[PDB]
């Protein structure tokens, strides 16, 4: 599922500005 | 309302308030969060017992990363604005080493924390929050201000369950086009990525990304590295979950529109195209502004000065040099 792919990704925490 | 709001803003924009408190008036309790040039701390005004959130910036770190202009923009704008869904700046001052901004404390924490925990919000829950952003952007854009950093991390939940927008670090007063590459990868409009000149329409694209993330539980464009995220944004393709309503999918296609001549909020009727859309049919716009609508979630209150709705961070002693640093650079702060 798309949800499972998101939770397994490295960008589920707080995202910083570029 | 907007004509009177502009008169109030311009008076403060032309003659900004400076040096309205001192560091020795506050007791530093705990770190609430961190950033590139410093931290946000929970403080207590000793003589009244009032609690506040204090943003601390190291002057030397600001200059090193060439962020002087953006830092001056943030303070000048925040001291001049006034809206129910914007965090209020109470005091501002500086010393030999740092810059300080003392804001109202929001104990409910960031929308980010609650969204990740429960997974996703229902369409009526997502609608309530989205309506507050629409009104806030209507107010900000009318003053010629561009926000440029909409994300769940910057949306704080107050004790009434209403939103308070924080972090004006990339906010700017501009008439026409601007070119700075700034923001969060997942929320960047295609015109920002493609090094083109851009305007207020980048905030309306960001609203599309926010509504999608709130209702789905994940962003419309995600990967492990920023370069892969940018590839997905410029392609134009978006896939919606089967649980998304017909009216929600239509609004998102109009907000996440690559073509500037077709993007909602950027047409002849402006903000009215969003406010009159089928997804917002049940929304009482005046009752939202007046805070009369029942909130879907009210954060647990554990007394004044409680930090349970915030994550733990490692403490550090605040240093003040006996010599003034970057005096001329921050003269107007
Ligand atoms: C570039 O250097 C920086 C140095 C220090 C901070 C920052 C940025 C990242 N943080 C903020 O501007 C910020 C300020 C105030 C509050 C806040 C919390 C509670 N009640 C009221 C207000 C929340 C914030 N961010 C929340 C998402 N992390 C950048």
């Amino acid at each position: 599922t798309t949800y499972a792919d998101f939770i397994a990704s490295g960008r589920t925490g707080r995202r910083n500005a570029i | 309302f907007l004509a009177k709001a502009k008169e109030d803003f311009l008076k403060k924009w032309e003659n900004p308030a400076q040096n309205t408190a001192h560091l020795d008036q506050f007791e530093r309790i705990k770190t609430l969060g961190t950033g590139s040039f410093g931290r946000v701390m929970l403080v207590k005004h000793m003589e009244t017992g009032n609690h506040y959130a204090m943003k601390i910036l190291d002057k030397q770190k600001v200059v090193k990363l060439k962020q002087i202009e953006h830092t001056l923009n943030e303070k000048r704008i925040l001291q001049a604005v006034n809206f129910p869904f914007l965090v209020k700046l109470e005091f501002s001052f500086k010393d030999n080493s740092n810059l300080y901004m003392v804001m109202e404390y929001v104990p409910g924490g960031e929308m980010f924390s609650h969204l990740r925990r429960i997974g996703r919000f229902s369409e009526p829950h997502a609608r309530f929050y989205a309506a507050q952003i629409v009104l806030t952007f209507e107010y900000l854009h009318s003053l010629d201000l561009i926000y440029r950093d909409l994300k769940p991390e910057n949306l704080l939940i107050d004790q009434q369950g209403y939103i308070q927008v924080t972090d004006f670090g990339f906010a700017k007063r501009v008439k026409g086009r601007t070119w700075t590459l700034c923001g969060t990868p997942e929320y960047l409009a295609p015109e920002i990525i493609l090094s083109k000149g851009y305007n207020k329409a980048v905030d309306w694209w960001a609203l599309g990304v926010l509504i999608y993330e709130m209702a789905a539980g994940y962003p419309p464009f995600f990967a492990d590295q920023p370069i892969q995220i940018y590839e997905k944004i410029v392609s134009g393709k978006v896939r919606f979950p089967s649980h998304f309503s017909s009216d929600l999918k239509d609004l998102l296609r109009n907000l996440l529109q690559v073509d500037l001549t077709k993007r909602f909020g950027n047409l002849k009727n402006g903000v009215n195209d969003i406010k009159n859309h089928k997804w917002f049919a049940t929304t009482d716009w005046i009752a939202i502004y007046q805070r009369k609508v029942e909130a879907p979630f009210i954060p647990k209150f554990k007394g004044p000065g409680d930090t349970s709705n915030f994550d733990d961070y490692e403490e550090e002693e605040i240093r003040v040099s006996i010599n003034e640093k970057c005096g001329k650079e921050f003269s107007e702060f």
